[PDB]
């Protein structure tokens, strides 16, 4: 309880000086992501039936 | 389920 | 000595919560105002596997999106093939208290474990025919919680001693020790590189760890309850996190904070798994309320619900190809949906 | 692993013979068995079939009736029971297992045989070349064709390849038309069309000198094909 | 399964699910009963017979052609919410407490076990151990030290029925039962005590399941 | 209306209409919980779900009762149709009876021996078990066919003098009175098994305490075993002696036997259709499963 209060001090400070983006272009980022992979995802647009293993 | 006829007795005496 | 250095870490306490504060431009929720919903999403149930008798704890699938392995307390391991619901292997495992199963993304290994503190590996490909223990992994303290495979040789544990760890099945000892949760650990997940793993833990944190490093990168804090669940976002710069507060939360890793929340207020039981489907569009969340939610995951929107299961939903997970979603419950049964 | 057959010698027409199978170092209850024998100088010919639990038993159309095949699961043994011998089954008979789940490779381990010398709607496969002359380092292909489609609605196109060395057992390399088995090297591969296949192998070594086999596993019985040699 | 190898396969599967059967028939027929003692109580000594499966700890015996399964789960110093639902299904709790500083920890950890979500329906056996060296430290240490509330004339007979008390006024239960037995912790008695009072919670399982109450 | 007089009729097809809408009510309710919920489908919910069967014929052969208890003349509805509805409501009384009488054989079982291994009668022979039980409910039944059918008067028209009756080869030959003495073995039979049986079960659960709280909940069971027992005796006391006095009447020169015939087969009317309805109930009332499954059912609590 000595030093380890005062390790706990040094994992705080290595994760404060670190390079955060802003949030409106991480929110843009992964609306682009959806966007680009959407007509390859078979539970939001489902395949017909000649192409589903499941029926 | 569980009756006898209207004219029941007067047919009895009749047989 | 030691209460002026916690003072001062009060304040870089602040500085992190500014950093926070500054970056904080405009919200997702009217970032994505305009777009279009995704609709309703009805989805049936394909298949149901039959088969164990006790409650059925983990599954997971595999990586060819045909086999699944699924965990119960009977003290059988089974892996099934979906397409034609046949049971290519049963192994009995030796302590009936299991927790987790994995599956090697090679498709040779299945991992498991529960409350004996043991990660046991087993060989699906002996050259004798049976299935058999090819190393038990002996370090935790705790229970084990979660185990996911980085390849053949490395495996990264969970457990419910605050702890998680990293193995080398080839000579059975730890790697790399990661420590700094104060609760005990319940989930994680693999980035999709495997460079990266989050951890969620009971004292409803969120950690960044690093894997050839063995350091915590980040650290998010915005549940108020036990975390049970965990899953990344498909491109590996977001995740999602379940707690018993009936909340969902997307956190992302470079803008270093929580960005949408998934609650209803009719939703009052805790999360018990969550997973992304191939684009991250959905998010599909278990609940204690026995049936699934699928979440709108960019709008925050509920659509649709996976309602099959006579008990509580404990075990969830999509196909690497995206096809089906396979849901695990307390009453016995998985269940496939398309 | 290893499976060693006993019971074969010079036996008068008509009469009978027993022939056993010992297995030693594998889970044997799980194994289906099979029998399967060479002629003194021709190819292979499959005999019988016995499943995991006995549930399941085929004979080949020419020994039906009198050949009876059965297992012991408690002593791990096989047996082939051969009642009203004729000429034509004089052989030597090869001891077979395969298992059977998704994904698994039948037909991968061969017993080393009995020499039984008795005193004196199927699906055709055609290897039409039977002598190629071939030198170290080349590229060779050996090529077997089926008189129906061993394509399944399934995905599946069940033709198999085995390799028998000058003095030993066959040998399984490629399973299912494409999958390399285990223990094999590299450099052999497997192409088909549903009736015409390939092996083609890339650069020959003196370790793929013998005696090449394709066979059906679609439907019973199982037909081999005839014997392609690689000369030097 | 049309293929001759997809025959095959089914073949394998249906031998499976036979002997996932036969193994369910087999596990069906046990007493399943939940160790839950308070630090170092009598726990790990009040099994009488030891037939030993750091863990999960489980010990079995069979007694009346009844076989029976004891999880201590002592040595799981975790948090206790997070694995406490994978014993829901069990016939018991034994509970076992030391009558000779653990008291007010032990009452508190029976608050929170009997209370439970996943244990209403399940009774509890209650051991009380050691009552030989209950006997003769009450003469020198009165009940009013631990238990400040006690206004009786510190006699064995009635402070050991004072506790009994204590711990069955926690119950806030109709559902379940709490059987109670002082061990004398020499006693060759405890599979008897276990066996009476297993048979009472099956005649109840079963007006419960027949309809009948 | 000869029969009885005029509001009296009345009256009977009145409370008849609300045996009607409960006795399905709850009868349907029992066979759709078991079916869904793969939990609740015990050895114990498969005897209530074909006793919720006999439960529901019984009541579909209700209609028929009643145009023949307003008018018993005429009666031109079928002359094949009325060996029928005699044939499926006498055949589902003798599977109601025996089913009362299995589920007493087996709740003795779960009581009175509960760690016995059952070697006999399986859950897998359960199954079997019903089928011979609507074995003996369609065979014993069977003679119905024989006995009874429409018979017109000797010598007139018959459009409006038809009866569906015993017809006279029936009261000829003796072949009712044996009958209706084989119709009461399905009364004394279940009788010295629900009387014996349940007296033995309340002889062990009162050894209880004496062997607080606890005393009253063996209090609440021999009231419910006390109510099942008595409720056979209160619905098939009307019955056999109400069919007995059928028989009798046909015997040569009695009237004093005849009317009395005429009021113990119309109160043994009411009392065999509230006995079809209060059988969903009186075993499926203090079941905590059973009462959890209906409103996840009904999706309203
Ligand atoms: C001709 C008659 C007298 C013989 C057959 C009718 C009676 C006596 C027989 C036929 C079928 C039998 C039942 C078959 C099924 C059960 C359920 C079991 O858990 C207890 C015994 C019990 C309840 C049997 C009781 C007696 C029984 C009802
Ligand atoms: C022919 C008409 C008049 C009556 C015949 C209906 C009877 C014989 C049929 C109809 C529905 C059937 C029941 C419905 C399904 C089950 C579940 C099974 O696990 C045990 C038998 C049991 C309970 C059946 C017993 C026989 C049954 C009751």
């Amino acid at each position: 309880s000595i030093a380890q209060a005062r390790k706990l001090v040094e994992q705080l400070k290595m994760e404060a000086n670190i390079d955060r983006i802003k949030v409106s272009k991480a929110a843009a980022d992964l609306m682009a992501y959806c966007e680009a992979h959407a007509k390859e995802d078979p539970l939001l647009t489902p395949v017909p039936a000649s192409e589903n293993p499941f029926r | 389920g569980s009756f006898l006829s209207p004219e029941h007795q007067r047919v009895q005496q009749r047989k | 000595e030691l209460d002026q250095l916690r003072q001062e870490a009060e304040q870089l306490k602040n500085q992190i919560r500014d950093a926070r504060k500054a970056c904080a431009d405009a919200t997702l929720s009217q970032i994505t105002n305009n777009i279009d919903p995704v609709g309703r999403i009805q989805m049936r149930t394909r298949r149901t596997l039959r088969g164990h008798l006790a409650k059925i704890y983990a599954m997971h699938w595999g990586t060819d999106s045909r086999l699944l392995v699924s965990a119960s307390q009977d003290g059988k391991l089974i892996i099934w093939d979906s397409y034609t619901t046949n049971k290519v292997h049963a192994i009995p495992l030796r302590s009936s208290w299991v927790m987790t199963c994995a599956y090697a993304p090679s498709g040779n290994y299945v991992a498991c474990g529960g409350l004996d503190n043991i990660c046991s590996i087993y060989n699906l490909k002996t050259r004798e025919g049976n299935v058999r223990v090819s190393r038990e992994l002996a370090g935790h303290t705790g229970y084990l919680s979660c185990c996911r495979f980085l390849d053949d040789n490395q495996i990264v544990t969970s457990s419910g001693d605050t702890t998680c760890a990293l193995w080398d099945i080839e000579t059975g000892q730890q790697t790399t020790t990661f420590t700094g949760h104060t609760g005990d650990v319940m989930s994680l997940s693999l980035a999709p590189d495997t460079r990266l793993f989050v951890s969620g833990a009971c004292d409803a944190s969120a950690k960044l760890w690093d894997v050839r490093e063995g350091m915590c990168r980040q650290t998010f804090t915005g549940h108020e309850s036990d975390i049970n669940a965990i899953c990344f976002f498909p491109n590996g710069n977001a995740f999602a996190t379940g707690s018993d507060d009936a909340t969902c939360r997307l956190f992302d890793l470079r803008a270093d904070q929580e960005l949408m929340t998934y609650s209803h207020d009719n939703i009052i039981c805790g999360i018990t798994s969550v997973s992304f489907s191939k684009s991250g569009r959905l998010l599909l969340a278990g609940y204690d309320d026995f049936n699934c939610n699928v979440w709108d995951a960019l709008k925050a929107d509920r659509a649709g619900v996976l309602a099959g299961h006579d008990n509580r939903v404990s075990c969830l997970g999509v196909t690497d190809d995206g096809m089906a979603v396979a849901t695990g419950s307390w009453d016995s049964f998985l269940k496939i949906w398309n | 692993v290893q499976l060693v057959e006993s019971g074969g010698g010079l036996v008068q027409p008509g009469g009978s013979r027993k022939l056993s199978c010992s297995a030693s170092g594998f889970a044997f209850s799980s194994f289906g068995m099979h029998w399967v024998r060479q002629a003194p100088e021709k190819g292979l010919e499959w005999v019988a079939y016995i499943s995991s639990g006995s549930g399941t038993i085929y004979y080949a159309d020419t020994v039906k009736g009198r050949f009876t095949i059965s297992r012991d699961d408690p002593k791990n043994t096989l047996f082939l029971q051969m009642t009203s011998l004729r000429s034509e089954d004089t052989a030597m008979y090869y001891c077979v297992r395969s298992i059977y789940y998704y994904g698994s490779s039948p037909f991968d381990f061969w017993g080393q045989g009995t020499t039984l010398t008795v005193s004196s709607s199927d699906i055709v496969m055609t290897q039409a070349t039977s002598s190629v002359p071939v030198t170290p380092g080349e590229s060779v292909s050996i090529s077997c064709r089926s008189s129906k489609s061993l394509l399944h609605s399934n995905g599946n196109t069940y033709l198999y390849w085995f390799l028998q060395r000058p003095g030993q057992s066959p040998q399984l390399l490629i399973y299912r038309m494409s999958n390399l088995a285990s223990g094999v090297p590299d450099r052999f591969s497997g192409s088909g069309s549903g009736t015409a296949f390939t092996l083609t192998i890339s650069r020959l070594e003196a370790e793929d000198v013998g005696v090449y086999y394709c066979m059906q596993h679609l439907e019973y019985p199982l037909t081999f094909g005839a014997g392609t040699k690689l000369e030097l | 399964t049309l293929s001759a190898e997809e025959r095959a396969a089914l073949e394998r599967s249906k031998a499976i699910e036979k002997n996932l059967k036969e193994d369910g028939i087999s596990a069906a027929k046990d007493v399943k009963l939940l160790l839950l003692g308070a630090d170092n109580s009598g726990k790990s000594t009040i099994v009488k017979q030891m037939k030993i499966i750091t863990g999960i700890v489980e010990t079995h015996f069979t007694f009346k052609n009844l076989h029976f399964r004891l999880f201590d789960v002592g040595g799981q110093r975790s948090e206790r919410k997070k694995w406490i639902h994978c014993f829901e299904d069990v016939t018991a709790i034994i509970f076992c407490v030391d009558l000779s500083n653990r008291m007010h920890e032990s009452l508190m950890l029976f608050d929170s076990i009997c209370n439970n979500k996943f244990f209403i329906d399940t009774s509890i056996i209650l051991f009380l151990n050691k009552k030989d060296l209950f006997g003769e430290k009450i003469k020198k240490s009165p009940l009013t030290i631990c238990f400040p509330e006690y206004t009786g004339p510190n006699t064995y007979e009635d402070a050991a029925a004072y506790i009994q008390a204590q711990f069955e006024s926690k119950n806030r239960s109709p559902n379940k039962e709490i059987y109670c037995h002082m061990t004398c912790a020499t006693d060759t008695n405890n599979a008897q005590v276990i066996f009476d009072a297993v048979t009472d919670i099956i005649i109840a399982n079963n007006l419960r399941g027949c309809g009948l109450y | 209306l000869q029969l009885f007089p005029a509001p009296l009729l009345a009256g009977v097809t009145a409370t008849c209409v609300a045996l009607f809408v409960v006795g399905i009510a709850g009868n349907l309710l029992t066979m759709l919980v078991v079916s869904r919920f793969r939990e609740l489908r015990t050895t114990t919910n498969l005897y209530l779900s074909s006793m919720a069967f006999s439960d529901l014929l019984i009541f579909l052969c209700m209609p028929l009762d009643l145009v023949r208890l307003w008018q018993y003349r005429p009666w031109n509805f079928g002359d094949l149709l009325c060996k029928l509805f005699q044939f499926v409501s006498e055949s589902c009384t003798y599977a109601t009876v025996l089913t009362i009488t299995a589920l007493s054989v087996e709740r003795y079982f779960a009581i009175c021996f509960p760690l016995r291994a059952k070697v006999v009668v399986t859950k897998g022979r359960v199954k079997l078990v019903i089928f011979v039980i609507w074995a003996v409910a369609f065979c014993s039944a069977g003679p119905i066919f024989v006995l009874v059918g429409v018979e017109h008067e000797n010598g007139t028209d018959p459009w409006d003098t038809n009866e569906c009756r015993p017809t006279e080869f029936a009261v000829r030959s003796g072949l009712l009175t044996v009958m209706v003495w084989v119709s009461s073995i399905f009364f004394f039979l279940p009788v010295f098994c629900l009387t014996v049986l349940y007296s033995l079960i309340g002889r062990k659960l009162w050894r209880r305490r004496r062997g607080s709280l606890r005393d009253q909940n063996h209090k609440q069971t021999v009231k419910m075993l006390a109510v099942v027992v008595f409720a056979f005796i209160l619905c098939w006391l009307p019955f056999h002696v109400g069919r007995y006095l059928f028989s009798k009447s046909f015997e040569p020169g009695s009237l004093e036997i005849a009317q009395i015939s005429q009021y113990c087969n119309l109160v043994s009317f009411v009392l065999f259709y509230l006995s079809a309805a209060i059988n969903p109930i009186l075993y499926n009332i203090m079941s905590k499963k059973y009462r959890v499954a209906v409103f996840r059912l009904l999706g309203f609590e």
